[PDB]
Order: C-alpha cells, then sequence, then structure tokens
RNA sequence: UUUUAUUCAUAUAAUUAAUAGGAUAAUAUUUGUAGUUUUUGAUACCAUGAUAAGGAUUAUAAAUUGAAAGUGUUAAUAUCAUAAUCAAAAUUUAUUAUUUAUAUUAAAUAUGUAUGUGUAGAUAAAAUAAGA
C-alpha cells in the first residue's frame, strides 16, 4: 500500500493489552467490519472482541472488588480462566484480521510493506526498495526493478 | 558574630527613655484615648463555625 | 616542538589534494547530470502500471518521448514535464507513485538494488555520483 | 548582606518590613509635604 | 448544531462520539427530535474537536441545559452522573521532562 | 542616623513534621471541615508574598457572602433570575431583538450584533424551515 | 512618572522616553459629519465621494469612522499637524469624484 | 495560470469610471507606499494560524509574512523594520547599571551634599579595616604597590620616616 | 589600576558598564548602517529620477562610505554577551540561564527571589501561570499578543 | 546543554567540511553572487601593517597575481597560504583551513 | 547549474576538461596542472573601471 | 616599591601652584594622594589610550596601528605584512577623516551624534576632558586621537566618565553642541554674519522674494547658524499675500523665543 | 434557532469584529450615557489589585 | 547405606578610581570651574547557602460536582560575609534523552559520514486525561 518501509513485529499480547487506543479503536474496528462485510463473511470474532472491549472499558474506572473476600482457591482461578479465554478470542480476531488483510491485498494487487508475506503470490515475504540490498531473513539479493507481483494491465 | 537582639523587655528599657515616654504615654492618656464553665467551653468551641472562624482542635 | 611547521605542511598538502578533489567532484557532478538515469516512477501503481502498449505508455512514447530523452529521465524534470503536459491531470502527486530519491538517481541500466552503495565515495557530491 | 548594599526602593523586604508600610493597608498618602511654598529659592 | 455546523459534521460522523451527546435525552426519557440545541465553543478553538473528552464536555453541557429547561430531568441525569464534572487535567509544560 | 529608624524593639508575648500544630492538624477532617481559612468571598484574599498562605487585604474584619450580593439574593447572584451565562445570553438575545444596522455607525465592537443569530439569519439554507 | 523616575537625573530621559512612546495621535472624523453642504452650495461629500474615500482608505476607515493614527514625529504637536495634512490630502483626492 | 494582466482606460470604456489600478496608484501616492513590482500573484498565502477563528491562536491579524526566504539583510526588511531607538534596549542601556545608585546621582556629589566627604565603597572600607588589624598584629609581609612610584623612589626633602623597632 | 584600587568584589562587573557603550553606539549607528545596506543591496531602480548607471555608482559609493565608517557598530544583538549587573554571571538568552525582564542571570534571579529583593508571585513550577495568553498558546501566543498591542492596532497613516 | 537554534555560543565551532561540488557557491558564502565583497577585502584607513588577514575575506585573483603573502589564524600559531592557485576563487578563507 | 530546478541542462561544455589530467582508463581526474601560470586575461578588473 | 607608573607630572600652572601651596587643600580622607589620568605623561597616556580600545579599536594587534613589526604567539614569532604589500591585494578605499563625520542635520537621526567613531565623542567639556576642557573637532577626527575627547571604558578614570555619560538628560548632546557653537557676541551683535551660511541666506531671500515659500522653508530646514533678521522679514513678507497667518506666526516664533529674539523686528 | 451559518461569513464576521475596536466615536450628540464633548480615561497602575 | 527508553559535541589568551545644571527665568565668561607623586586580598581562591535524591494519612452512609501533592537528612556542588600572585576571547575538544526510503540547500557562515535480520550488559522513569 502507501506504507512500504521496513517494519518491526510485536507480540499479539501487546496489541491486545493496548485497549481503546489502537486495538479497540472504534474507527479501526469499523474498517475491519467493512472489510469482512464487503467480502460477505460473518464478523463473529470481531463482535466478540468488540463486546469484550466495551465491557472492559465501561468498568475500567471502577475499583476491583476486595480480593480478600474472593477465594484464592477458586475465584482467582476462575478469573484467570476468563481472562485467558478472552485473550484467546482476541488472538483469533487479530489473526483473522491479518489473514484477511493479506488476502485483500493479493486480490487488489496491493504491494505490502517489506518482508510481508501474502499467501498465494509471495509466499516468502515481498521486499522492495529497502535500505539493505539483500532480502532480510533470506539473504537473497534484490534487483532494482524489485518484483512485479501482478500482471501489468489495469 | 551574632548581634544582640535582647528579646527581654527588661533589657531594652532605660530610665532616660522612660522619662520622655511617660509624659506622652501614661494611664490617664491611655484612658483618654481608648474606649457554667462547661457551657462556656462548649459555646467557645461551637462559635468557630462562624463565617470568620474555623473549627479548632 | 615543530608542531606548527608540521601542521602548516599538513594543511598545505591537504589543500593541494583538495584542489584535485574539487576538480574530480565537479567532473563527476557534470557527468552525472548529463548521463541518462533510470525511469523515476514506480511501475507498481495505477498510472504507470498498464502494459507498455496501452494507457500512459503510448502517450509517453508518442507525445513526450523527445522531452523525456532530453531530460535524461531525471526525476524532477520528468515530474515537471508530466505536470506541464496535463494529459494526466492532477494525478501525478495524488495517485501516481514515484521511486525514492537515491533509487531514482541510479544510472540507466542497473538491475541491482546494490547500486547506490557502489557509487564513488571519494567524490564529495551529496549523492550525485 | 554583602558588599553590594540592598536597594531600599524596590526591595519587598524593606518595603513591607515592620519599619515601613505593608501592602495590606489603605496605602494612603503618609504626609502632605510642602517645601517650595514654605520656603522657596 | 455545534458552532453553526451540524453535529455529524462537527464530530465527523462518529457514532461513539455522538452517542454521548444523545445520552441525556435517553436518561431523561425524552425525545431527541423535540428540542433545538446549539453549542458555542468558548475554550481553545481547534479545527477538530472529534474526541472523547470534547464529547464528554458536550454531553455535560447538554445535560445542564436539559436540567435548566425541565427541572424534573435533574434526578435521572444526576443519578446517571452526567452533571458530575471530573477535575482531571493534562500535565502542564515543564522542561525537566 | 538613617539606621536609627530600624531599632524599635518588640516585646515578647505574655503567657499564662515542622510548622504544624498537632492538635489542630490532627483534628478529624469530617468535623473540622476541609477548609484552611474562613469561607468568605475570595475577593477578600490576596496571595501573600514570601509566605505560603493567603491573607486578607482588610486586616481581619471578614465580610460574609451576603455583604456582596443584593438583599435576599438567590445563591448570592447579582440577579436571581439567571446565572452568569444565562445573564449573558439573555442579554445577547434581547439586544439582537432590537439590533438595527444603522445604529452600528460611530461606535466600535458594540455595533456588532449577536453573531450566532445574525449569521444564521444571513444563511440562506436557514430561511427554508 | 511619580514613583522612582522623578526628582533625579534619570527622570528627564525617562520622561522623554515616555513622550516618544506616546507620540501617537489619533484623529477621528465621521462620514455623516462630512456629508454637509459646503460654502459653495453643494454637498461636501456625495455617495461617489464617500465610496472613493472608502476605497482610498482601505483599513483607515471603519464603522463609518475615518481614523488616522500618526506616529510620524516624536511629539504630538507635530503628529497632529502631520495627521491634519494627510487628512486634507485624502479629502482633496476623494472629492475628485 | 500564466497570463498578462490587462488594463482598460476609462476613455476607452463605453461608460467612464475610476479604475481600481488608478485608485491604487492614488492611494499609494497619498500614503507614500512602495509598490513591489516583483510580488508574485501565486503567493497569496493567508496566515491561517492567526486569521482562522477555528484555531486557538486566532488574533485577527496576520502575524507572519509567509516567506521562507526572509531575513534582515534584504532592503524590504530594512525599509519596513523598526529602529531600536527609544526602545527597551535604550531603557536597559541606562537602567541596568551594575551600581544602582549611579543613574540617579553622582556618588561624589551625593556624598559631598549629604555628608561632608566622599565615602569609599563598603569593600574598600572592609579592606582598610583589615589592613589596620593586620598592621596592628604583625606589620610585616606587606608590599608597597602604588600607582606612581616617583614619590616613593624620590621622597620629598625633609621627609624622615621614624623606625618601628 | 591593576587590582590596587577597585572598590568592587567582582572586577568583571565593569563588562556591563562597557556593554552599555555598545548599546549606545548601536543606537547611534543603527539608522546609517541600515540605510547604507538597503541602498547598496537594492537592485531594482531606486525611483523614476535615478536609474541605471547612476544607481550603480550611487550603490558603490554608498558601500564605500559604509566600509570607510570606522567604529560603526554593526553587530547582531544575540552575539552580545549577557552578564548580570550584580554578580557578573553570564547567561544565554533564550534559556533558563537568563531572565529577560530583570536582565539578570538565573543565579542572581534565584538569589533575589529566595531573599527579599524582588517582588514576584510564585506559581506552579510546571504550569502556564495566571496569564490567559500564556494559557492559550504559550510563549509564542504571548509574543504575538505583545506584537499586536505594540504595532498591529494603529491605523499607521 | 542546549542553546537557541542558530545562536550557538561557540562561534568557531563551525567545521567547514570539504567543499561540495553540486553547490560550491550556496554554502559558507554570500546567498547572492551579485552582492559586494565584505569589508575585509579592502583598506579602510592608513594602517601600519596587517598582522594576518581574517578568515572572512573572500579569495580573489589578485591574491595569486600580486604574490603578497597572506596568512590566517588556525589551531597553530599562523597558517600562510603558500603556493597560490586559481581554483579557489570566490570562496572565503574559512573554507580552506580544515581545523 | 544547481540541482534545485535545472540540473539536466548541465553540459560537458561548461566543464573545462583541459586544466587537469584525467585517467584515460577510468575517467577520474588524476592530477591538475597549474592555473595561475601564464594565465590569459583581457582585463583583471572590470573594463568600465578606471 | 611596586609602582605601576615610574613617572608623573603635575597639571597646575607653575605661576599658581607655588602660591596655592600655602593654602591647605582638603584631600579625600580615605585616599589623599590622587593620581588621575591627567597626571600621566604623554607616552604613558598614548599607550594607555591605545590599550583601552582592545576589543574594537586599534588595541588588538591584528586590528591595525600596532606599530609592532613582529608578534610573539604560541612560542613562534611572526613578522608583520606592511601596508604597501597589503594594498596590492586589498584595494584601498580610504576617504579620510571627512567620512567619519556626518552632517549636523543627521544629529537627530543619529541620536545626538555627528562623528562615526569607535568611541562616543561627547559634546560637553566634562566627559572627554583631559586637563583642558573637552573640545571635539570634526576636521581632525582620527583613530590616533591626539585629544582624548572620546569615551572608552578601559582607561584609568573610565568608570566615572561612563557613569556621567549614561546619566545624561534628553537633548544633552544637541544642547551642548548648539550652546557651544552658537552664542551671542561680546559686542552684543547677533551671530548672523557667518560666511559658511551667507549664500544659503541669500538663496532663501531670493526664493522668498520670488514667492517660493515652500522652497525657502525647505532650505531653512538645513541651516545650522542663526539666520539674520532679513530672512524672517522676507519669509513673513512672502507669507503676507497668501494670508498664511499660521505659517507667519510659526516662522516668527521659531526665531523669537528660540534664536536670541532675532525675529523681534 | 438553532444557529447555522457558513464558514466564509463566520470568518469575515470574526475578523471584522476583531479589527473594528478602536473605530469608536466617543464624543457624539446622543443623549443619555453616551454623547459628550470631551472624554478622559485615567489608567491607574499598581503592584496589587486591591491597591 | 505493569509499562517506556538510553551512540549525545568544544573547555580559556594579559590589565577596570571625580563632581560639574543652557530658549520663553530681572542679567555670575562660573563662555571654556585646570593644587601630580605614601600605598597595597582574590588578571586564579569567598565557605558558606541553596539544590539534588526524597517518603507521611483522615475523609460512615446519604447529598453535593463535590471535600483534597507533601518534607528531614545524607550527599555532591558552587558564582555569597570571611585567608596576594593570577580562565573567558586566538575556542578541536571529545560535555545522556537525534530527522531511516513517492518528491530532499533562497537570504546573518549554518555539517560527507555508523545501511547491515534492529540483535548484549547495565541504567533511568511513571500508577497524575486518560483507558495494569
Amino acid at each position: 500500500n502507501t506504507f512500504l518501509t521496513s517494519s518491526v513485529a510485536t507480540p499479539p499480547i501487546s496489541v491486545i493489552r493496548t485497549g481503546p487506543k489502537w486495538w479497540a479503536h472504534p474507527e479501526r474496528m469499523v474498517r475491519q467490519k467493512l472489510m469482512y462485510f464487503t467480502l460477505g463473511v460473518d464478523q463473529l470474532p470481531l463482535r466478540r472482541t468488540a463486546v469484550i472491549q466495551r465491557d472492559l472499558q465501561r468498568f475500567h474506572m471502577c475499583k476491583p472488588p476486595p480480593r480478600v473476600g474472593d477465594s484464592t482457591g477458586y475465584k482467582r482461578s476462575r478469573a484467570a480462566q476468563l481472562n485467558t479465554w478472552y485473550r484467546r478470542i482476541q488472538y483469533q480476531e487479530y489473526h483473522m484480521q491479518h489473514l484477511f488483510t493479506r488476502h485483500v491485498w493479493g486480490l487488489l494487487r496491493v504491494y505490502p510493506g517489506n518482508t510481508t508475506k501474502i499467501q498465494g503470490k509471495a509466499d516468502d515475504g515481498y521486499v522492495g526498495y529497502d535500505s539493505v540490498p539483500f532480502h532480510r531473513y533470506n539473504r537473497a539479493p534484490l534487483p532494482f526493478p524489485a518484483r512485479e507481483l501482478y500482471e501489468r494491465r489495469k | 558574630n551574632f548581634p544582640a537582639h535582647f528579646i527581654k523587655s527588661a533589657f531594652t528599657t532605660d530610665p532616660l527613655k522612660e522619662k520622655q515616654k511617660a509624659r506622652f504615654s501614661s494611664g490617664g492618656e491611655a484612658m483618654r484615648e481608648v474606649q457554667d464553665t462547661e457551657f462556656q467551653a462548649l459555646v467557645e468551641f461551637i462559635e468557630g463555625a462562624s463565617y470568620d472562624q474555623l473549627i479548632s482542635g | 616542538q615543530g608542531f606548527h611547521e608540521k601542521a602548516q605542511k599538513w594543511r598545505e598538502e591537504y589543500l593541494l589534494d583538495r584542489h584535485r578533489a574539487l576538480a574530480d567532484s565537479l567532473r563527476a557532478y557534470v557527468e552525472f547530470s548529463t548521463s541518462k538515469r533510470v525511469e523515476p516512477w514506480d511501475a507498481r501503481f495505477k498510472p504507470f502500471d498498464r502494459i507498455e502498449k496501452d494507457g500512459v505508455y503510448v502517450l509517453m512514447r508518442y507525445m513526450m518521448e523527445e522531452k523525456l530523452q532530453l531530460c535524461n529521465y531525471h526525476h524532477r524534470p520528468v515530474k515537471r514535464l508530466f505536470c506541464n503536459i496535463g494529459l494526466m491531470g492532477p494525478q501525478i502527486t495524488t495517485k501516481a507513485r514515484w521511486k525514492p530519491y537515491r533509487f531514482a538517481t541510479n544510472p540507466a541500466g542497473t538491475s541491482k538494488a546494490e547500486r547506490m552503495y557502489q557509487r564513488d565515495k571519494t567524490v564529495y557530491t551529496h549523492g550525485h555520483n | 548582606v554583602g558588599y553590594t548594599p540592598v536597594n531600599p526602593d524596590t526591595s519587598p523586604m524593606v518595603a513591607y518590613s515592620q519599619y515601613h508600610w505593608h501592602y495590606n493597608l489603605p496605602q494612603g498618602m503618609e504626609r502632605p509635604h510642602s517645601v517650595n511654598r514654605t520656603f522657596a529659592a | 448544531t455545534v458552532m453553526g455546523k451540524p453535529l455529524s459534521l462537527v464530530l465527523d460522523n462518529k457514532a461513539w462520539l455522538m452517542e454521548m451527546v444523545l445520552m441525556p435525552f435517553d436518561e431523561a426519557n425524552l425525545d431527541y427530535r423535540d428540542f433545538d440545541a446549539h453549542i458555542v465553543s468558548e475554550g481553545h478553538a481547534m479545527p477538530s474537536i472529534a474526541n472523547e473528552i470534547a464529547a464528554f464536555a458536550l454531553r455535560m453541557a447538554v445535560a445542564n441545559a436539559l436540567v435548566k429547561l425541565i427541572p424534573l430531568t435533574r434526578i435521572p441525569l444526576k443519578k446517571s452522573g452526567l452533571l458530575s464534572v471530573d477535575r482531571r487535567r493534562e500535565r502542564g509544560q515543564f522542561p525537566g521532562y | 542616623y538613617y539606621w536609627s529608624r530600624y531599632r524599635m524593639p518588640t516585646q515578647m508575648p505574655k503567657f499564662d513534621n515542622e510548622f504544624i500544630d498537632p492538635i489542630d492538624d490532627k483534628f478529624p477532617m469530617s468535623i473540622r471541615g476541609p477548609l484552611v481559612r474562613p469561607d468568605v468571598p475570595e475577593d477578600q484574599y490576596v496571595d501573600s508574598w514570601y509566605i505560603c498562605t493567603s491573607m486578607t487585604h482588610h486586616m481581619g474584619d471578614y465580610r460574609p457572602w451576603s455583604a456582596s450580593a443584593p438583599p435576599n439574593a438567590f445563591r448570592f447572584r447579582p440577579f436571581n433570575e439567571f446565572d452568569a451565562k444565562g445573564r449573558e445570553y439573555v442579554q445577547y438575545m434581547r439586544e439582537f431583538a432590537r439590533f438595527d444596522p444603522r445604529k452600528s455607525r460611530g461606535n466600535g465592537q458594540k455595533g456588532f450584533p449577536f453573531r450566532d443569530a445574525y449569521l444564521t439569519k444571513m444563511n440562506e439554507a436557514n430561511q427554508k424551515t | 512618572d511619580n514613583l522612582q523616575y522623578k526628582r533625579y537625573d534619570w527622570q528627564g530621559w525617562y520622561q522623554r522616553m515616555l513622550d516618544v512612546h506616546n507620540r501617537n495621535v489619533s484623529l477621528r472624523c465621521r462620514i455623516c459629519d462630512l456629508q454637509r453642504l459646503d460654502g459653495n452650495g453643494v454637498q461636501f461629500v456625495d455617495m461617489q465621494t464617500e465610496r472613493r474615500l472608502r476605497i482610498l482608505a482601505q483599513h483607515r476607515v471603519g464603522m463609518g469612522v475615518l481614523k488616522l493614527d500618526a506616529d510620524k514625529y516624536e511629539d504630538q504637536a507635530d503628529n497632529v499637524t502631520f495627521g491634519t495634512t494627510k487628512l486634507s490630502e485624502l479629502l482633496a483626492d476623494a472629492r475628485k469624484a | 495560470g500564466v497570463h498578462r494582466v490587462g488594463y482598460t482606460h476609462p476613455s476607452t470604456l463605453p461608460v467612464p469610471c475610476a479604475q481600481r489600478w488608478d485608485l491604487r496608484l492614488a492611494r499609494a501616492r497619498i500614503f507614500q507606499e512602495y509598490i513591489e513590482e516583483k510580488a508574485p500573484g501565486a503567493w497569496q498565502l493567508e496566515d491561517e494560524r492567526s486569521m482562522s477563528p477555528e484555531f486557538k491562536t486566532f488574533t485577527g491579524y496576520p502575524m507572519r509574512d509567509m516567506r521562507p526566504g526572509y531575513g534582515q539583510n534584504l532592503p524590504d526588511y530594512i525599509m519596513k523594520k523598526r529602529l531600536p531607538n527609544n526602545t527597551h534596549y535604550e531603557l536597559f542601556a541606562r537602567r541596568d547599571i551594575p551600581n544602582e545608585d549611579n543613574a540617579m546621582y553622582g556618588k561624589y556629589l551625593y556624598d559631598m551634599t549629604v555628608h561632608g566627604t566622599s565615602l569609599p565603597s563598603t569593600y574598600r572600607m572592609h579592606k582598610d579595616i583589615n589592613k589596620a588589624q593586620r598592621n596592628d598584629r604583625k606589620l610585616s609581609g606587606n608590599r608597597f604597590k602604588v600607582l606612581c612610584s616617583s614619590g616613593a623612589k624620590n621622597p620629598p626633602s625633609g621627609w624622615e620616616p621614624i623606625p618601628d623597632a | 589600576m591593576r587590582h590596587i584600587g577597585q572598590d568592587v568584589p567582582k572586577r568583571h562587573t565593569h563588562f556591563v558598564l562597557e556593554s552599555r557603550l555598545m548599546y549606545e553606539k548601536s543606537f547611534r549607528d543603527c539608522w546609517l548602517h541600515s540605510v547604507c545596506r538597503a541602498i547598496s543591496q537594492l537592485d531594482e531602480p531606486l525611483s523614476k529620477t535615478v536609474v541605471g548607471t547612476h544607481q550603480k555608482m550611487l550603490q558603490r559609493k554608498v558601500t564605500c562610505f559604509q566600509y570607510n565608517q570606522y567604529g560603526l557598530f554593526k553587530t547582531p544583538y544575540y552575539r552580545l554577551a549577557n552578564v548580570d549587573r550584580y554578580h557578573a554571571v553570564q547567561g544565554v538568552a533564550g534559556t533558563r540561564e537568563w531572565v529577560p525582564y530583570v536582565n539578570v542571570s538565573y543565579w542572581t534571579m534565584n538569589k533575589m527571589v529566595r531573599g527579599g529583593n524582588l517582588l514576584v508571585h510564585r506559581v506552579h513550577y510546571t504550569g502556564w501561570g495566571t496569564d490567559s495568553h500564556l494559557k492559550k498558546g504559550g510563549w509564542e501566543h504571548r509574543w504575538n499578543k505583545v506584537l499586536q498591542r505594540n504595532v498591529l492596532q494603529y491605523s499607521r497613516i | 546543554r542546549k542553546y537557541p537554534f542558530l545562536r550557538r555560543p561557540h562561534i568557531k565551532n563551525t567545521h567547514s567540511m570539504n567543499p561540495s561540488a553540486p553547490y560550491f557557491w550556496s554554502f559558507m558564502t554570500a546567498k547572492s553572487q551579485m552582492a559586494f565583497l565584505p569589508e575585509e577585502n579592502y583598506i579602510t584607513g592608513d594602517w601600519t601593517g596587517k598582522f594576518f588577514v581574517s578568515k572572512r575575506q573572500v579569495y580573489t585573483l589578485q591574491h595569486a597575481t600580486s604574490g603578497a603573502k597572506v596568512r590566517v589564524k588556525s589551531f597553530p600559531s599562523i597558517f600562510e597560504f603558500n603556493s597560490p592557485s586559481r581554483w579557489n576563487i570566490g570562496k572565503e578563507m574559512n573554507t580552506l583551513t580544515k581545523p | 547549474n544547481r540541482p534545485e530546478v535545472a540540473m539536466h541542462r548541465n553540459t560537458v561544455g561548461l566543464l573545462p576538461a583541459h586544466m587537469w589530467e584525467t585517467d584515460k582508463k577510468t575517467g577520474k581526474v588524476k592530477s591538475v596542472k597549474d592555473s595561475v601560470r601564464d594565465y590569459q586575461t583581457k582585463t583583471p578588473y572590470p573594463k568600465w573601471v578606471q | 616599591v611596586s609602582g605601576v607608573f615610574s613617572k608623573g607630572r603635575g597639571i597646575g600652572h607653575e605661576a599658581t601652584t607655588s602660591i596655592l601651596r600655602y593654602i591647605p587643600r582638603a584631600r579625600v580622607p580615605w585616599q589623599p594622594s590622587r593620581f588621575g589620568r591627567e597626571n600621566l605623561t604623554a607616552a604613558d597616556m598614548a599607550r594607555l589610550w591605545s590599550r583601552g580600545r582592545y576589543r574594537d579599536g586599534p588595541g588588538n594587534y591584528n586590528s591595525g596601528y600596532c606599530t609592532e613589526r613582529t608578534h610573539v604567539l604560541e612560542e613562534n614569532t611572526v613578522s608583520i605584512i606592511p601596508r604597501r604589500e597589503l594594498e596590492k591585494y586589498m584595494p584601498d578605499i580610504t576617504i579620510g577623516p571627512k567620512a567619519l563625520v556626518t552632517p549636523v542635520s543627521l544629529m537627530n537621526a543619529r541620536n545626538g551624534h555627528r562623528v562615526t567613531h569607535d568611541l562616543l565623542h561627547s559634546y560637553d567639556p566634562h566627559i572627554g576632558r583631559l586637563g583642558k576642557p573637552a573640545v571635539v573637532d570634526h576636521d581632525n577626527i582620527t583613530v590616533e586621537d591626539p585629544n582624548r575627547v572620546g569615551l572608552n571604558a578601559a582607561t584609568l578614570d573610565c568608570r566615572g566618565r561612563i557613569y556621567r555619560w549614561l546619566r545624561r538628560g534628553p537633548f544633552f548632546q544637541v544642547d551642548n553642541y548648539f550652546r557651544r557653537s552658537v552664542k551671542l557676541n561680546r559686542d552684543g551683535t547677533l551671530p548672523t554674519d557667518f560666511v559658511h551660511e551667507a549664500p544659503l541666506m541669500r538663496k532663501i531671500i531670493r526664493l522668498a522674494h520670488r514667492g517660493h515659500l515652500k522652497a525657502a522653508c525647505e532650505e531653512y530646514r538645513r541651516v545650522t547658524t542663526v539666520p539674520p533678521v532679513e530672512v524672517y522679514r522676507a519669509l513673513t513678507a512672502c507669507c503676507v499675500p497668501g494670508a498664511k497667518l499660521a505659517d507667519a506666526v510659526s516662522i516668527f516664533e521659531d526665531g523669537d523665543s528660540k534664536l536670541f529674539y532675532v525675529s523681534r523686528d | 434557532f438553532p444557529f447555522q451559518w457558513k464558514t466564509e461569513d463566520w470568518y469575515e464576521y470574526e475578523v471584522a469584529k476583531v479589527r473594528n475596536r478602536r473605530f469608536v466615536f466617543e464624543n457624539t450628540e446622543e443623549d443619555g450615557i453616551r454623547g459628550s464633548e470631551v472624554t478622559y480615561k485615567i489608567v491607574l497602575e499598581g503592584f496589587w489589585d486591591h491597591h
């Protein structure tokens, strides 16, 4: 797309921990919903993470209930189970978002950023006009007309 | 080293100055120029709720 | 002891070398300016994407070929010519995509991304060969 | 304190000390001085 | 209408920002399309006030206007905490940081 | 001498962390009240220089809130009908209700009418209701 | 000055600085006051004369008041005569319509 | 786009009128305004940061010239700039004296009027008193640094310093 | 002359006294230098009366006179050294080292504030202060407001 | 320590690098080449002899044609521009020192 | 010409290419000959002066 | 003895000192012996004055007028390039003393100054005075400064001079210059007989009699001396036909209360 | 009501209101509070507000 | 048998004592006021103040939009009141929080060298209109 420079990768836990700033930003979530809808597939994981984020952000101000009253034997384990279950749902949504972004890029002839893999037509990470002459993680030298991934016309 | 301040009121008055002070300021001149313990303690304490006072320990 | 004389002689030699370095740098700058560069447009986006026998390429090869040859495919005059011709419109800066500076300042035929690092380093010309 | 003497005109300490006029006062004229009319030159 | 422009244009047609302005008319159990409301900006004018804090300020202003207009709407809005101002303020400038 | 002025002595009073009185400071907040000074109008206080407290421009002689508002004023307002913003915008509406462009000559900013109503009157889209 | 820039040597140049800083003189004249019959028997400024005057004074006229602020000379006594001279020039050129 | 600005004479006009360029020339003559000939027409950049009410820093006046290549060297800046005469610079140049009690009055004149003799500085007095104490204690190790050595190398006739011990 | 009689604890305090002379000479020679520079650098015709070779010769004569002006003060003000008049401490304008209004160094200003020698009102160390112009844009906004008050309010006939 | 932009208290900290061929004129020189030479190139009054020419003086043909010795102040006691050439014309002396 | 607006208009004719000896194999400038020696000038100062 | 100066000379005349020595003089109690700048010898005064302007004036070795053929720095002495060799590649544009002095009409625009010198030349005989009263001659303005009428802050008694200069009233320079240059003659006649302005007076008379009052006033703007009564007479006469009462009163007052009541005719 | 305007009119109104502040004719022929022959404005300056 | 970051750049050169007023004022050449030479702490020493680091705890429930940042000491440093032989213009001299790939020098002389898969050890910071 318009962003073609080198990029670093971050664990999904970091983006999930980022709340209603990037991961749960309503505009970005609406864009993801539009991407799913224009492809005509259900947005079940997106809606699950949306309701999870809404519930979390609504009560983030409130103080936690007294932990002494809660039973460490069972209540703490139940809370950890629920937190892990929510985190797994958000992981699934994150993976789905990345997969569908790659797929839409491939369909629309959109050249991704450097070292970005688009299954079906790159399969090893497209790199073009990078600061390093060689392909990162592959050590393959790169030509100046970097790579024509798609057909010329249109 | 340390200047003598003499905070004592008996170390800063002398008869020579008192002679001239008495004529201008004396008892007559001052008079001329000027115009239930539990309950008393309780009212003293609660009068601190006035608009110009504060509750004091 | 003698450092004044040593530094004076060192600076004399440095200036004598600097004269030749300036001459070589001016020669290299003129040669880079007069030498044809590579096509300074990204061939991966809508305008400069179609086949060579259709779209913008036929217009380039039948309308502005002589001007492009005279400007030697330098990115600034190429963009200015594309703006002046107006047959493409305001798309040059809004929809058209172009190669970066040091990638579009490469010679005519490179075929290798490791070309900007192989240029002459003794010539002080701010990245102009 | 110091070889350089303090300025009694713009120093808030001397201006608002016990021997001068504080800023929480009516700030009226201290005395109606008349020099030129009592004895001109 | 906010500063002579429609609320949708002022908030850039963002549902999560316009719902805050809508909230008082729901908490008071009223109808939004029964009142004309205008918002006048008197703080720092900015080209875009499309943000959560600005929406909160708009919601507070609308709640106060509703309370002034219909006195009985005071109880629902107060119980929902729409007239409760938060004294939170961003850190001031300091060369140390 | 000049220094003879700065020699008046003050006599000591006659009796019968740091800086804080434990008895008054440790008094419960819910009883003492979250106040460090009398609750009189703030116009009577001036931030003391060189001291971290606020004194009154009138030595003692505190005036209550009712000494600044009209008699039997609501919430100590100058007028019981509206708050500050009500008194401002009602005034704006009243002056726009009789604004005449011819009267604006001569004076400066006072000739400009209530902008919110003037511009909405000058807007053609608002004419059609 | 009456605080610390009197009765001493620096008082003179402080007062001179004050006068030079306040040398500005503002002359205000109303167009309605100009729109009167002159000695010859015609209106001193007509509609066209007023329009020409407003064009000549792009920002010096405002709210129907012609204001000329003269800071040309260090003293108000010369600023006033410079302002009167320039106003006379402007009126002479504006009456040409 | 690129064009040539046209002018039509009132005599050539079907109905005569005062042209805006003629009015501009008259206004320039009246107010002694320099007409810049090399002002490009495609640089009508409004100082939006000070003219747009939608901005915090709105002031109603253009606070910038919107020319990147603008400096104090160019004659336009020289002509339209302000001289520092009678400014805060002039105030500081006479008020920020290291010794405050010298802008109001001369020290010698003030001493000769209020007192009978010119007093020295506090530092000079302290040095003199310290010299007095040192002379009382030791009276040795001192130099004889003076401005003019003529009076010390050739003492006046009839001058006999008495010994100490 | 050389540390025999100085009457001052800091001998560098005379630098302020001699810098006042620099300011006085700037006030003397600012108009002449500015006019000479403008006339020399201007390339477009001066007027309808003088054009061409007359203007070129006038420019060269003006710049020759300007170069012959020996002792004319032509120095950028930021190159002038700023030292407080009380303690001879040097400070850089534009940083916290220097206080513009008092025209004293940071050390001198701090000493005078901790003592009872200056009438200032303490505010929060990490805020904008009481001033509305400072709170509504900061140093640049107050700068623009000062400019508007000083100049951009007159008709300037 | 930070100081206002283009107002560094150090005046000689500016390290004039090797001259750049592409500009070679809009760098360390006058912004316009129609401006007159600075005052250091000329003689104001009747002097008794200049110790060394300052580094702000521009280089001219007369420096190499006249043959008179020219020198500037650098890290050593002095530096004389021995073996005059014609390649450095229109440039100031600060660009030919490399401190 | 500076590379700001017009750089492709530079031509080798502007380059002297005679006051230096260049490498006949690579093309770089090997050495530079003396320039002040027997320099040819019609007028060291502008003609209109004096 | 660590004397700064080996020699010194008195300033009072030998006819008056020998008689005034019998009258005791009240010296300063904390410093009876005073050795001011005047008591210095000619060579010592020249050296001190040259050293005074080390920053901007010829005090710096490389600035000029250093009169030294070699400079010792960094343990390496360097000879001096003479002016004859310097002028080969430095074209001389010297004008002389006539360049430093600006016309009298530029005093107001130069903040009460005429000479464009390194030192501020005060017009009062108390700041640049050295024994004799300070007199500033504009036809002998040179860097060497045989008369020490300039103001510098590196001499023996510079502090008091700087204090006096900074503690000056408005129109100090202009008032001193005008009062010292123009005054009533001892014979009681008006100072209206100068030759350097007489052609200007005749020109103004001719313009006034031709009726060019504006030109006459423009020329009168540039006068430096007191004009004769004929100038005022002609100006008023040429203002008579135009009924310019304000102009006539102004030109009368400009000479009545300001210039020795010349217009009182 | 409600107030809706256009951006150009709003900008012009704001700029005009800011500009037209000193263009006030103080001495008029109007009866009442305004309208007089001479107007004196005394500006008092002090270190303290209550002063 | 919880979260964030860290490659940081100028640094020495030489001389410092006094007061003196101008037009519209009933008169001052005071226009243009003339008595060398017996003293010496900092061109390099004042030790004493501030600062850095930096903590404390009562507000039940209803109402109200409310009723809510505070410092010793230990340390280092320094320009101040305190103990005479010498740093501030001639600056190389190494002094923490920097712009990473569509377009890159026009007004006071304003930076040509570190691309390498962003890969160590240590160090600092915050629960403050944000969303552990």
